[PDB]
């Protein structure tokens, strides 16, 4: 019905500022250290 | 004849037209506009 010289244009539903679009294509119209290892025990102990 | 949508904008955007480029485009996308790069073209 609607489909021009071969185009299938058929599938289409057919029934501030105010700018005019026009409709069909819009466009405008832990751990903590234990001693050792921590550097005492190591240079001590006079016992 | 062709039929009529109507559309609402900021006032503060008037400044945006079809077929033109403004200068806040420019200054705010720069990407497409430094002329070292062949796809992205204005």
């Amino acid at each position: 019905x609607x489909x021009x010289x071969g185009r299938x244009x058929x599938x289409x539903p057919x029934x501030x500022x105010t700018x005019x679009v026009t409709x069909l294509x819009x466009x405008x119209x832990r751990x903590y250290l234990r001693f050792h290892x921590x550097x005492y025990x190591x240079x001590x102990x006079x016992x | 004849i062709p039929q009529a949508h109507e559309i609402v904008i900021p006032s503060y955007s008037k400044w945006f037209n079809l077929e033109k480029i403004h200068s806040i485009e420019v200054q705010s996308l720069p990407e497409f506009f430094t002329n070292r790069i062949p796809s992205k073209t204005p």
